[PDB]
């Protein structure tokens, strides 16, 4: 299941790796 | 069937007659139907005090806004009624204005050639506009940094005279300009006698003197007074300038020595020596196995992003050199390849390179002299300068004559042991000392 | 296979085994002294000879720190050893040898 | 008087080679070989093949070596170039007229047989990374790199310099495989300026007919228009809006020059006001800001685009784009003055006199003229043909463009610059 | 007079500097 | 950047939208490469002082009794005022972006405009998004009922 089916999103932290 | 000894005597001659006036009109037919047509004039920047200085550039500006007789931007649609294209140039002791046409059109343009060097209406409104133009293009001229440091290089070179002096002249010059010295500047120095008018292409010299006659009778060309400008030898001195911009990438260096002048026999033999050293830019297809050694380095190691070698001439004087763009960690390395290469012709100079140098050189000047506009820029350049067009079985004649031994007398007179002039800008501070570049203006083992 | 050819392929290929450093699994090769001209030979050997040299050289070595032999089977066969740097070696010797000549002229 | 010059001695070889001549007695000669080898013939699987090809003139060939070659064109003080349009290869070669017999050697040795060495061409890569980045200084090649990749598809969308991705992905294989199928007998021309024609078709005789079996054919251009739009925050925004025009060669595109002259093609005087160029004066009576603005043509084999470029501040874009393209339309409407349709053929007629006046001009008309049409046409004849366009065709091109899919490529602060759909 | 009008060429040389 | 953009789906996503818009949502959650080293402190302290603003904003929590949240709202959050930048509404162009970068694979998204978040026409189209097929449910399967 590597097909987008959402729009993106983009996390960052302090503490905790980055993730998309 | 042809040779190049023949070939060099077929080329037609060039045809120079004067009128009373004092104007000397050159010509050289040809089967071409196009034709260029020209007027040099001996009089720029040197010619200009500090009072003054910037006039010929601002003059230059204004010779395509009109006139008297064809007032407002006329002209110029009379110039695009024929597809012609008109153009000029100024620099430190020429000018020159030229349309480039075709045959038939040969007596109009002659036609206007005369309007814009007489009737130079100057409107206040165009001295204006043309000003603010002049300080823009001021303000712009800093982003050139190969400019920058030619500029610097003539200022220090020669301090204290005329030739220190730019083209464009200083910021506050431009602003205090007026009308008054534009015509006293434009009365002053646009005098027959100073005048050039040349052609090239389709045409027959008789109809340029007719239309010269016709159109160039009224230039006054007594030297009203003892009004007679004469310019006068000029000091050199060896020096240094730098400017220190460390925000920049690259670092542009020139470096200089007094050259012989524009009519001394030895500048032939000092253009087979900078043909030796060559030149290289980044994006050269050679490589590795280049024949100049400081070319093939500079390509191995990386010592430089560009490099050449000139040898610019005035009346008596002149600059002998080379100007480098290279990164901020390799200065020393090309000082150090750059001098250790004139010291080696100095000293020792051999058959070969001699030859690869005088084949080069009879290329670049069969190869320069291709066309109409480059065959007129040399007619006007030298009946000012020689006060006569040599032939290219001459200029043969010159170089053939070249051989190790005359290379290495030249080179040991204008390079060995002499005080350079020297001018950097950006990331300089790899820059050597004075001290140690005059250093190395000789060998100890020699 | 005449008289003088068989024996003196009879005498290299005695002194080929006395040599012995077929018995390390070395190919003749693989022993040059790495010149300039060498070490631009070896520079341009493609990827799998190459690595194939490394491993060789890098098994060698071992074996020459533990004071050891391979078996009698692994030992390199006199007629499989294959000179796959002769030509790069010979080409690079013919240009150096082209621009020594230019520099006399 | 000088000779009499001699006219253009011109042939065709039975497999398909052109051999042209022409014996002057100036003091240099010049010869150059023309294939149909540009960018066009590249396919989606071997893109940068041309522009690596364009590099590799200097490697050593089964004739001579690297060094030898080099050293060689170099004691002579010859010079040897190569030029490459979307269409055309070209290997130019000049020295003086005593040196062509050696330098014939070279450059067929350059052609008919190159070697491409692994570690040599591998050694090369990084170069393409530093040619490509000198000619992106200018936004005008990048704008109409991308401007050709909007208008087409397939064949002429391919760009003159290598995708950033593939550099240092060419191989051998890919070039050999180049060179095998494009450069052939049928799609060459030989180009002599300085040598007499016995010693061109003995040349050609010897090396350059084996070298036929010709192969490949190419694409069609397959025209669909678009946007692209690139904004990188520098002070001057560029823009590009075409459409189809036409053929090379063929009688609209007379008709097409006429009008590229009619509506402006840059300054003829220094620091020139552009009195005459309509388009100018139409965007100056509104727009009081420093711009410029040019009519662009350009035409091809199969299919030519013609529109106008714009530089302009990023406030002002739209306000140069609207007027420019209103000042078309009206010409495209039927105002057009007979005085401006005869201003703008001398305009054509001049430029097209004074290309052709150099050598190097010279040599290139002769060889495009000899792989387009293979026929070689005085320069009388290109002018009765450009007097023959009549005014009522100037207004038929204009009408071709108002009614096209438009393409549109920009660059810079696209802030205010419109779309297609806006204009 | 910065504007393209002409359909850009690629030149490549072995002792000049490469244009545009 | 560069860690998000070695998924290919994200730039597939960044240029759909690009080519969808002609600006607010056309723009990208990354920063573009040519203003990596020029964004400045004033348009940071622009940025916050126009859009972190009470009207704007709504402060959400678990674990914690009212009363504590709405003292923390009525202390702290009140300097926070002075409402602006009604931006724009977002219109829909149409387009297409192709980037030729020789990858294995193509990744494709085709899509047109569809429905406002909130509104009836929005629902059908989540219902129409998984008889389609959204994603799988078993690990290795087939997808039988996509």
């Amino acid at each position: 299941g590597q097909a987008a089916g959402r729009p993106l999103v983009a996390s960052v932290s302090l503490n905790v790796p980055a993730s998309v | 069937t042809a040779t190049y000894a023949q070939a060099l005597q077929s080329v037609p001659e060039t045809q120079v007659s004067q009128l009373d006036n004092g104007l000397r009109v050159a010509s050289e037919q040809s089967s071409q139907p196009t034709c260029t047509v020209g007027v040099w004039i001996d009089a720029g920047s040197r010619y200009e005090s500090e009072k003054n200085n910037g006039a010929g550039y601002f003059v230059e500006h204004l010779a395509f806004k009109g006139t008297k007789n064809r007032p407002g931007n006329a002209l110029e649609k009379e110039v695009e009624s024929m597809g012609a294209h008109l153009n000029a140039y100024s620099t430190r002791e020429h000018t020159a204005y030229y349309i480039k046409a075709l045959s038939k059109d040969l007596p109009k343009a002659v036609e206007l050639l005369a309007d814009i060097v007489q009737n130079c209406s100057l409107e206040d409104s165009q001295i204006e506009k043309e000003r603010d133009v002049i300080l823009q293009e001021l303000q712009e001229n800093d982003t050139s940094m190969r400019d920058v440091v030619f500029n610097y290089l003539h200022a220090t070179a020669f301090q204290g005279t005329p030739l220190a002096q730019s083209v464009e002249g200083p910021s506050e010059n431009v602003r205090k300009l007026s009308r008054a010295d534009l015509t006293e500047y434009l009365s002053r120095h646009y005098k027959a006698p100073r005048m050039v008018l040349a052609a090239a292409g389709g045409l027959e010299h008789r109809q340029l003197l007719d239309l010269a006659q016709k159109h160039f009778s009224g230039l006054s060309g007594t030297y009203d007074e003892d009004a007679v400008p004469t310019l006068s030898p000029c000091r050199f001195t060896g020096s240094q300038i730098c400017h220190r911009e460390d925000g920049l990438p690259l670092a542009h260096v020139a470096i200089a020595v007094e050259g012989p002048g524009w009519a001394h026999p030895d500048n032939v033999a000092l253009q087979v020596a900078n043909a030796i050293i060559g030149h290289y830019d980044c994006t050269y297809g050679g490589g590795a196995h280049l024949s100049s050694p400081l070319a093939s380095i500079a390509a191995t190691n990386k010592l430089c992003q560009s490099f050449q070698t000139f040898n610019i001439c005035y009346a008596d004087t002149g600059l002998l050199g080379a100007h480098f763009v290279c990164d901020h960690m390799s200065i020393d390395d090309m000082m150090f390849v750059l001098q250790g290469q004139w010291m080696r012709l100095c000293t020792s100079a051999t058959e070969s390179e001699v030859l690869r140098g005088k084949n080069l050189l009879r290329n670049a000047l069969v190869s320069h002299l291709d066309g109409t506009t480059p065959v007129c820029e040399d007619i006007g350049r030298s009946l000012l300068t020689y006060g006569r067009r040599i032939p290219l079985a001459e200029w043969e004649s010159r170089i053939a004559e070249v051989d190790a031994r005359v290379v290495r007398e030249v080179c040991s007179k204008y390079f060995y042991d002499q005080c350079p002039a020297v001018a950097g800008f950006g990331p300089i501070e790899q820059l050597p000392d004075y001290n140690r570049i005059r250093s190395g203006m000789f060998w100890l083992r020699f | 296979v005449s008289a003088s050819s068989r024996w003196l392929e009879g005498i290299r290929k005695w002194y080929y085994n006395a040599a012995g450093f077929n018995k390390l699994g070395l190919m003749r090769d693989d022993t040059i002294h790495e010149n300039d001209d060498v070490k631009e030979a070896i520079r341009r050997l493609p990827e799998n000879l190459y690595n194939d040299r490394v491993f060789r050289i890098k098994r060698a070595l071992d074996l020459s720190m533990r004071q050891q032999i391979l078996p009698k089977e692994q030992w390199t066969k006199y007629e499989e050893d294959k000179s796959y740097l002769e030509p790069y070696l010979k080409e690079v010797i013919r240009e150096r040898k082209e621009r020594e000549e230019w520099a006399k002229k | 008087v000088p000779p009499h010059p001699q006219d253009l001695e011109f042939t065709r070889l039975p497999n398909g080679l052109v051999i042209a001549s022409l014996e002057n007695y100036a003091p240099a000669s010049r010869i150059g070989l023309f294939i149909k080898a540009g960018s066009r013939y590249e396919n989606s699987n071997n893109l940068g093949t041309s522009h690596l090809l364009r590099l590799a003139s200097s490697l050593t060939t089964k004739g001579a070596s690297s060094f030898k070659i080099t050293r060689g064109i170099e004691a002579v003080g010859g010079k040897l170039s190569v030029t490459s349009t979307r269409e055309n290869m070209a290997y130019t070669v000049e020295c003086l007229r005593d040196d062509v017999d050696i330098l014939m050697e070279f450059l067929l040795n350059v052609t008919t047989a190159p070697e491409f060495r692994r570690w040599e061409v591998a050694a090369l890569q990084p170069q393409l990374r530093i040619d490509k980045a000198v000619a992106l200084q200018n936004p005008q090649a990048h704008v109409i790199e991308n401007l050709h990749a909007a208008a087409y598809r397939n064949a002429l969308a391919n760009s003159l310099y290598c995708p950033d991705y593939r550099i240092g992905k060419v191989t051998p294989v890919e070039l050999h495989d180049y060179v095998q199928n494009h450069f052939t007998s049928a799609r060459m021309a030989l180009i002599g300026l300085g040598v007499s024609h016995p010693v061109l078709k003995q040349v050609a005789e010897q090396f350059l007919n084996i070298r036929g079996g010709l192969g490949l054919s190419g694409a069609k251009a397959k025209y669909h228009g678009g946007e692209i739009r690139e904004q990188n925050g520098d002070s001057l925004v560029h823009a590009a809006l075409v459409a189809e025009s036409a053929a090379i060669g063929s009688a609209e595109a007379n008709a097409f020059s006429v009008l590229q002259h009619v509506l402006g093609a840059g300054p003829h005087v220094k620091r020139g006001s552009n009195a005459t160029s309509s388009l100018y004066q139409a965007v100056a009576k509104g727009v009081h800001q420093p711009f410029d603005v040019s009519a662009f043509n350009a035409s091809y084999s199969d299919s030519g685009l013609f529109g106008f470029y714009t530089i302009s501040q990023a406030a002002s874009a739209g306000d140069v784009i609207k007027a420019a393209y209103n000042q078309v339309k009206t010409i495209a409407q039927g105002n057009l003055s007979n005085p401006d349709v005869q201003a703008a053929k001398n305009k054509l007629k001049a430029g097209y006199l004074m290309s052709v006046e150099s050598s190097e001009g010279f040599l290139d008309e002769v060889g495009s003229q000899a792989l387009a049409a293979g026929s070689y046409t005085p320069p009388s004849t290109v002018l009765q043909q450009i007097d023959a366009v009549a005014d009522a065709d100037v207004i038929n091109a204009a009408k071709k463009f108002v009614s096209g899919r438009k393409s549109m490529a920009a660059s810079g602060n696209l802030g205010h610059t419109p779309f297609i759909d806006e204009l």
